[PDB]
């Protein structure tokens, strides 16, 4: 079987300008296990993104949490680039603080 | 705690 | 890691109980038994975990606390004479099935000589003139045969004979030497032999 | 089942030897064990298919093992030493934890010099006249003496047909010269038949001894016959008397 | 009242690119506490919750050894699976295993698990009787015959009734302050204009444990579960969870919509509305 990933980009706490926070990319409901996930700041890939260990749900579908220390600013855009075998091209989901 | 399952297919 | 007795004796056609200790056993360890017949590769007999397992030749009985078990052979034959190994292959969750035997219980199965007829016989060589041999035979299983303490006198261990046409089994030991002093009458003096041993002069 | 070749191998110290194992078809797991005399088998190496994943039992890096295609396995012992002498056992299983099926083993004996290799001399001893009259039975005794190493297989042959009924062969040989390391051996066997089977002039009893030793591949510079793998036998014909 | 322990296995073969990757994670309820990855430098079982650090040195070595042995075990599984399906040795394939136990208030075994998937499809599963197996196809039936003759289920049952529940109880006590106390969600309703006549109302739940939650939007008292946009419950990264529920509504009718929040930590189920 093959399952396309469900992606969510969000902060740990209600975002505040200049205040320290954690940026989360949660990929879930995918199969097979191999997945390229990168967090982005103004298009550029962020180094040393520390991810969770591979786990899966009742349905066998995999989930992972990619996170980094970040400081939301009114200047910068944040996003999550995700590629999978189920996707013909990488998907870019912008970080909306309202979601 | 885990246990060892050495049984295979 | 298991401990078991150094040796075990039993009559044929009668049940054998082979005990084993494994007091450090994990709640998920398997008890395995293998055996090795003389001059043959080892062979699997049985395995279990908590409850008793059955075959038509061998059974495994495991204690409630699981700290010990027993290999039960139901109808032991002479063919069953072997070394029996009690193994915990998983070794408490540290190993994959590779076997550590390692020190087992040597089996001896004795024939039921119901009609003992102990006798020492002399056998001459079919071709050569001098050569001679002494045969101590038809003694029952109570008789032990001691090795000779003299380099130039050869006394074999006891070995069991099976004439399946007559359903007749018999023990025997062979003795020989190049000495002119050596005779069949004195050959087995090192052993305790039945007082009614027949000596043809 | 599992087979192993050869049954017996006598090797000169310093030479390389190859031990072959043909496991049961479709068995993923293959085990090699070493059994030194007076002891149980001891793990050497393990194969999961073609992959050698555990070789913690190998005595030295002289022991080279392979199973290139996931089937036939070879244990090569380079530059054999006296300590390598033992029975080498191959086992295969349907998977790492399932029941292991063992081969008949390869018996390797490493000797300092091949001049120590001797074929057995064989003799047959005709049953006692007192035994026949007292028991109605007749025990023939076979005597294999002066062989080295301990690589024999003795068999009894009655009228050209091998017999296992009424046969008893010492489980272990006796040493003729227990002082020496390369001591030559002695081994006895018994065949028991009912009196009238012996009391037949046309009946024919043969003690055959298969000795595994040298081959034409080995070199020999001594005066006496080259102690090659051979059959040595002694025979007795029945007697009416 | 009830609690659970799970271990998750992932074995992923990669022809040419080395040996199969074996990963393990352990959960008590919705809290990760232990991990193992075969591609780590000097690979071993590592703590992921402070209360598991209390476990002695004998624990971590045995835990690590099981994981290292598994790497070999599941390498065999993947190869055996290939032959069972007539697949080539060049494809990448996955085997998954989930096993663990459920306990009641008294610490008794409710039920036990040992389930396998190959390439995301059911392969073999341990029945609730802890004595028999359910094979999902004929390939897995081969495994089933192997496992019935080898008395595998006995080992499962022995662990689940013994070690599984015993260790879980110890974990629950050593980390009682976090594992046995529920974290209530912090709730609020936000307003997002879309057009002139349509606005989205988003109902938030933040910082809740365990993950189990129900968020339903209602209009006039009727369930709006078809016109509700719902996102998957997501980890905050601090062991608590997040979820929101959205519903597009007409302008000037925000007061007519209600968000019902159901969670273990809530003394009573909450009902929320947009605050102008």
């Amino acid at each position: 079987i093959q399952r396309t990933p469900k992606i969510q980009v969000y902060s740990r706490h209600p975002a505040e300008n200049g205040k320290s926070n954690f940026l989360n990319c949660y990929v879930s409901g995918f199969h097979p296990s191999d997945i390229e996930v990168d967090l982005l700041k103004n298009g550029e890939r962020i180094e040393k993104v520390e991810h969770s260990d591979l786990s899966f749900s009742k349905d066998w579908s995999f989930y992972l949490l990619y996170y980094t220390e970040f400081t939301p600013t009114e200047k910068d855009e944040y996003a999550c680039r995700v590629n999978h075998v189920t996707l013909s091209q990488p998907k870019i989901v912008k970080w909306d603080r309202d979601m | 705690e885990e246990y060892l399952k050495a049984w295979t297919f | 890691k298991t401990t078991q007795p150094n040796s075990m004796e039993s009559n044929e056609e009668e049940p054998v109980h082979l005990p084993c200790n494994h007091s450090t056993i994990s709640g998920t360890d398997y008890i395995h038994w293998y055996r090795q017949l003389p001059s043959q590769g080892p062979e699997y007999v049985i395995h279990g975990l908590t409850s008793n397992v059955n075959n038509r030749m061998a059974s495994l009985a495991i204690a409630e606390d699981r700290k010990s078990s027993t290999l039960i052979l139901h109808r032991a034959t002479l063919r069953d004479a072997a070394v029996y190994y009690c193994i915990l292959p998983l070794a408490g969750g540290t190993s994959y099935g590779k076997l550590t035997f390692g020190q087992g219980t040597i089996l001896t199965v004795h024939p039921n000589i119901q009609n003992p007829d102990p006798a020492v016989y002399q056998l001459r060589d079919s071709k050569s003139s001098d050569k001679s041999v002494c045969l101590f035979t038809d003694f029952d299983s109570q008789t032990n045969v001691s090795q000779s303490k003299d380099s130039d006198v050869y006394i074999t261990d006891k070995t069991v004979l099976d004439m399946r046409s007559m359903d007749f089994k018999s023990n025997s030991a062979v003795a020989w030497s190049n000495k002119s002093d050596f005779a069949c009458a004195n050959a087995f003096n090192n052993s305790i032999i039945p007082e009614d041993t027949f000596f043809p002069s | 089942g599992v087979s192993q070749s050869p049954r017996y191998k006598v090797a000169k110290r310093g030479q390389d030897v190859a031990l072959r194992c043909d496991p049961i078809s479709g068995h993923v797991s293959l085990f090699w064990y070493q059994q030194a005399l007076g002891q149980g088998p001891e793990f050497l190496t393990y194969f999961q298919n073609e992959a050698q994943l555990d070789k913690s039992g190998l005595p030295s890096d002289r022991f080279f093992a392979e199973r290139p295609e996931g089937s036939v396995s070879t244990l090569k012992i380079q530059r054999t030493q006296q300590e390598d002498s033992a029975v080498y056992l191959c086992a295969s299983s349907l998977g790492q934890a399932y029941e292991q099926y063992f081969g008949p083993g390869t018996r390797l004996t490493v000797t300092e010099d091949l001049k120590n290799v001797f074929p057995p001399e064989v003799a047959v001893f005709e049953p006692s006249e007192a035994e026949i009259s007292h028991t109605q039975k007749a025990t023939l005794v076979c005597l294999a003496t002066g062989f080295y190493p301990d690589h024999v297989e003795l068999s009894w042959w009655v009228n050209g047909k091998e017999v296992h009924s009424g046969v008893s062969t010492d489980p272990q040989p006796l040493k003729e010269q227990p002082a020496l390391n390369d001591s030559r051996y002695a081994l006895s066997s018994r065949l028991r038949v009912s009196a009238t089977f012996w009391q037949n002039p046309r009946n024919h009893f043969r003690c055959q001894v298969q000795f595994y030793g040298l081959s034409e591949n080995d070199e020999w510079t001594q005066d006496r016959a080259k102690p090659v793998t051979q059959i040595v036998s002694a025979e007795a014909w029945g007697r009416a008397d | 009242g009830s609690h659970s322990m799970r271990y998750f296995y992932t074995a992923m073969s990669r022809p040419g690119r080395g040996e199969p990757r074996f990963i393990t994670v352990g959960y008590v309820d919705d809290t990760l506490f232990v991990r193992f990855d075969s591609d780590a430098t000097s690979p071993r079982k590592e703590p992921r919750a402070p209360w598991i650090e209390q476990e002695g040195p004998e624990y971590w070595d045995r835990e690590t050894q099981i994981s290292k042995t598994n790497t070999q075990t599941y390498r065999e599984n993947l190869r055996t699976a290939l032959r069972y399906y007539n697949q080539s040795e060049a494809g990448s394939h996955i085997i998954q295993r989930m096993y663990g136990c459920d306990v009641g208030p008294d610490g008794r075994l409710l039920r036990g698990y040992d389930q396998y998937a190959y390439d995301g499809k059911d392969y073999i599963a341990l029945n609730e009787d802890l004595s028999s197996w359910t094979a999902a196809d004929t390939a897995a039936q081969i495994t089933q015959r192997k496992w019935e003759a080898a008395r595998v289920a006995e080992q499962d049952r022995a662990y689940l009734e013994g070690l599984c529940v015993e260790s879980l109880r110890r974990y629950l006590e050593n980390g009682k302050e976090t594992l046995q106390r529920a974290d209530p969600p912090k709730t609020h309703v936000t307003h997002h204009p879309i057009s002139d006549h349509e606005v989205t109302l988003r109902c938030w739940a933040l910082g809740f444990y365990p993950a189990e939650i129900t968020l339903t939007w209602q209009r006039d008292g009727e369930d709006q579960t078809q016109d509700t946009e719902l996102v998957e419950t997501r980890p905050a990264g601090d062991r608590t969870f997040q979820k929101w529920a959205a519903v597009v509504v007409p302008s000037g009718e925000e007061q007519r919509y209600t968000c019902h929040v159901q969670h273990e930590g809530l003394p009573k189920p909450l009902t929320l509305r947009w605050e102008p």
